[PDB]
Formats: C-alpha cells, structure tokens, sequence
C-alpha cells in the first residue's frame, strides 16, 4: 500500500500517460499557422512533454508554456529544420547530449516570461544565437551579473528585447558583439544611461527605447555610422536635443517618435538628407512647420494628431512621397501641386470635411487606398473616377 | 604540409571546422581539383589572398569568423556558387558579381549594407540572398531586375513594396 504515497511513482504514470495519448494521429493533425508552422500545444496542461512530437519533420518553430518538467533528448537532432523555440515559465535541464545541433543550427529563441531565479543557463553559451527575447524578467542590479562572457562574445546576435522591469542597463558592456543592430527595451524608470555603449556598439541600425521618462537623446551616438532610428515611444519628449550631431548623422532614415510633447522642430531637419520615412503622432502643434520642404527623399508626412487650420505651401517637395497620414484637424483647402506626385499610394487624411477634389486626383490612377472620414460627399467628381 | 598536398592534388571538397584556425597558408595553389571549401569556428581578421590561384572553388570558408572585406580574388571567380560570408561588419561590397553568374547563395549576415548595384540584378542563376541586420531603406532599382530569382532573407516587407511600384512590386508580384 505504501507505493501509492510516493510522488515519483505517480510521476511515472503521468509520464507514461502523456506519452500514450499523444499519438502521431492526434498530434500531427494539430499543427497550424501561416508564416512559420508553430506547434501550439496546451503545455500548461501538459505536465510532462510528449515524445512523438519529435517525429514531425516540417516543424521549424514550436512553443513551450508552463512546463513543470524538463524533457528534450537528442531525439530532435533528426528534425533539425528547427531554428527557434519558445519557452516561458519553462525549464528544460536535460541538455547534454543534445547541445551540439542546437548549438549550430538553432540561432534564435523566445525565452521570455520567467522570474530572475528560474532562468535557463545553456542559452547563455551556445555561440550562434541571433535574436534574444528576454522579457518579463525583473532584472535588478544583482541580476545584471547574469549577463556573462559568452553572450557578451557570441557571433550572430542581431537583437535583444527586454520589457516591464526595473532595468536601466541590462548588459550594455556586451556591445563589442558584432551584430547589435536593433536594441529594444521597455519600462525605464529614470534618465540614467551608460556611456560605453555608443562608442563601442558601432553597428545599431535600430533602437526602440519604449516607455521611458527621458527628454534626453544620446548626443554621443555619432560613432555608430549606420543608424535608422531615434525611437523613444511613450515618453514626454519636451524639447528635442542637439541636432548638429544629427547633421553628423545625416544617415538617419527612419526617425519616428510619438506619445510625446513636441512643440516645434528646429530647422536642422534639412541636415538629414537621407531621410525617407518619418511618422510622428500625439504631439501638440498648430503652427506651420518650416523646414519640412527640404526632405526630398520623404515617404510619409509626420503630422498625425495635431490640429491645422491651413496646411503650408510645401507640396512642391513631394516628388516621391508614398504615404499620407494627417489626422485630427479641420481643414477644407489643399493646394494644386499634388498632381506632381504619382508615387503616393494612400490618400490618408482623417477628420477633414473637405469640399471636393481638383483634377490632380486624376493623377493618381494606380493608387488603391483612400482614407477620410467626414466630407461634403456630394460632388465626388469624375477625377476620382 | 602542402608539398604533400601537391601530391594530394585531388582534394575536391575540403571541409574542416570546430577548430583553431588562425589563417590559411598561401600554398593552396597545390590543390587544383578543389571545387568547394567551407569552414567554421575560425578566428581571423586578414583576408585570404591566395584564393585567385584556384579557379574552381564554389564555396567560401567564412562562417563564425571576423572579416572586413571580400578580397581581390573576386576578378577570377566565375564558376563559384556559395557565399556564406557571415560574421562580419562591412557596408561596402565590391561591384564585381555581375561578371560571375553561377553563384546562388549570398548567405551574408551581420552586414548593414547600403547599395546593391547591377551585380545583384545581373545574376539570373541565383535564387537566394540572405541578409539580417541592415538599413533596408535604400532599396535600389536593380532589385526590379530580379524576377528570375525568387526570395531574399529579410527584405520582403512594405519598405521595398512601397518604393518603386513598377519595378519591384511587379517583379515580386508576378513571381508569386
């Protein structure tokens, strides 16, 4: 009778049962997604993992959510089309014989949603990772120490991503790594940042410091020579920083910031001649922005969510603009030069009860997306037709 | 010792990785039947300069490395096929690969490249060009002359699908 009290002997039956009812007929009909074929499975309910799941050959991504157990042998060496694996509130500490094919072929992961104690460690030291997804992990300054030499060193590391923590510098002395190209972090609390990054991380093409409380931009960001960002989404940007460093960095091509407090921009926006995509929102403006008609490369008009009574005569700039977006205003008038452009594809002008359209809309015959709300909507001329 | 490789001149696909490779010796002339070489787990910065002597190679030994260029041997490669030039930092790429056409895989990570001239629109025999980490917002017109090839690594979004609606949109929409 004393057999049935011992919990490892009950773990035997739950492991045999969860190997039992997940046959190939049941498990292989469950795979469904469009871009990559993610094997969803109710892994919060699955206490031990199945193993016939390793007998599927078109599975390149799959997800693990709330495992108690740890099982992954070298059996999935054969189905080595895998390149990333989601693990969240999930340890898998079985990995010695299986380390090499995941060390080579696996290059990415979703290791999010843990505490700072139950953290998988092998992901630190497999040398061929490209993108890291480490969010929901309340990294204190004693938890800064877990960023060590191998993920400091390793080859292919494209991005990393951290969300909803007390962090201000998770590991930015990592920056000698040769593929830091998009560093995205969430839930700053302060305005402190480390100076080692910008002069050694010479290669970031993107940066998304979302949910910050700064008004600051790193002025010494000139060392990295191929950057297409300034993103500090969800931040009270009161007045923007010194822009002659952005004259040095004329290669800013995708600058975008919103949920902000922009009053006006200085006329140094001419200095980024290589600026094609630019979209703002959520800023208080009524004045006519001045230097905007110098950006010849432009594709979007960053005038979302601010009122305007009279749009400026600057549509002689737009040879090759591609997207409108103009939202939250009242205007009824628009000048003639919009037949200059054939390049745009979105008439995107929300919240303007405009009168009608001239001959210039007959310019944009290949255009397919029109957007407005509110109109006179009674003429609706044949140049729309 | 490559004088022994002069008598071993028929090593056609030499491969060796997970090792301590500092550099490659200049005597790799001694293997003429060699048509493909690929390594990994090598530490370098200097360029392999003795590659133009061997005309036959189709793969490059350039994974898990540190490199800053592809060398001056580019003028003589014609029959080559594979470029896994991955683990580097370079933006420039020489305007040479419109001459060679048989190359099919530019498996090039870590390169925030800017320009892609006629060399990328000339190769019809290619079908694949991997890249991750890029400006990806210059998007040249020669990609419109790429309907014979099919798929790149990361570029297929609306950043290229809004620039040039006659070249690249018609290209990658008639392809699928």
């Amino acid at each position: 009778f004393g057999v049935f009290l011992s919990e490892v002997s009950e773990n035997k039956l739950r492991e045999i049962s969860l190997n039992h009812e997940w046959t190939f007929e049941k498990l292989r009909q469950h795979i469904s997604r469009n871009a990559q074929d993610k094997q969803e499975l109710h892994l919060f309910m699955l206490s031990g993992v199945p193993d016939a799941v390793f007998d599927l050959t078109d599975l390149d991504v799959l997800k693990l959510e709330l495992i108690p157990e740890a099982k992954i042998p070298a059996k999935i060496s054969q189905m080595t089309n895998l390149q990333e694996l989601h693990l969240c509130h999930c340890p898998a500490k079985v990995e010695q014989t299986a380390f090499s094919f995941l060390r080579d072929h696996l290059r990415c992961l979703h290791v999010k949603f843990t505490d700072v104690a139950e953290i998988p460690a092998w992901v630190y030291l497999l040398k061929n990772l490209r993108e890291l997804y480490l969010i929901g992990n309340l990294n204190s300054e004693n938890n800064k120490m877990i960023g060590l030499e191998s993920l400091r060193e390793l080859r292919h590391l494209k991005i990393l991503h951290v969300k909803s923590n007390l962090t201000k510098v998770p590991s930015n002395i990592t920056d000698v790594a040769p593929h830091l190209t998009k560093l995205v972090i969430h839930n700053d609390g302060t305005k402190l940042l480390v100076l080692n990054s910008l002069k050694k991380m010479m290669n970031v093409a993107e940066l998304e410091l979302q949910n910050c409380e700064l008004e600051r931009i790193p002025h010494a960001i000139f060392s990295l020579s191929n950057l297409q960002e300034l993103d500090l989404k969800s931040n009270n940007i009161r007045t923007i920083e010194e822009i002659i460093s952005f004259q040095h960095l004329k290669r800013l091509t995708c600058l975008k910031l919103w949920h902000n407090k922009i009053v006006t921009i200085p006329p140094s926006i001419t200095h980024v001649k290589n600026l094609e995509s630019l979209y703002f929102s959520n800023n208080k403006l009524e004045s006519l922005p001045v230097a905007v008609f110098s950006l010849q490369k432009l594709r979007c008009l960053d005038v979302s969510y601010n009122n305007i009574s009279m749009i400026p005569i600057e549509i002689g700039l737009l040879q090759n603009l591609q997207h409108l977006h103009i939202t939250g205003n009242k205007v009824d008038i628009l000048p003639k030069q919009l037949f200059k452009c054939i390049k745009l594809r979105t008439l995107n002008l929300g919240q303007n009860c405009i009168t009608s359209l001239p001959e210039k809309v007959g310019q944009l015959s290949q255009l397919t997306q029109l957007e407005l709300k509110g109109n006179c909507f009674d003429r609706l001329p044949a140049q729309l037709g | 010792e490559i004088i022994s490789f002069q008598h071993l001149k028929r090593l056609t696909c030499l491969k060796l990785w997970h090792n301590k490779i500092v550099t490659i010796p200049p005597s790799i002339t001694h293997v003429k039947n060699l048509e493909s070489l690929y390594f990994s787990n090598n530490k370098l910065e200097s360029l392999p300069v003795a590659v133009f002597s061997l005309q036959k190679l189709r793969c490059l030994d350039v994974s898990y490395n540190n490199i800053s260029m592809i060398p001056i041997e580019i003028g003589l490669l014609q029959n080559l096929q594979h470029l896994h030039i991955t683990g580097n930092k370079v933006d420039i790429l020489p305007k040479q690969l419109f001459k060679c056409i048989k190359l099919r895989t530019l498996n090039l990570g870590q390169n925030c490249i800017t320009s892609l001239p006629e060399k990328v629109g000339q190769l019809s025999q290619l079908t694949q060009l991997e890249l991750k980490g890029n400006c990806f917002d210059r998007l040249p017109a020669q990609l419109g002359q790429c309907r014979m090839l099919k798929k790149s690594g990361l570029v297929v979004e609306d950043h290229l699908f809004d620039t040039l609606p006659l070249e690249v949109k018609e290209a990658l929409n008639q392809d699928i």
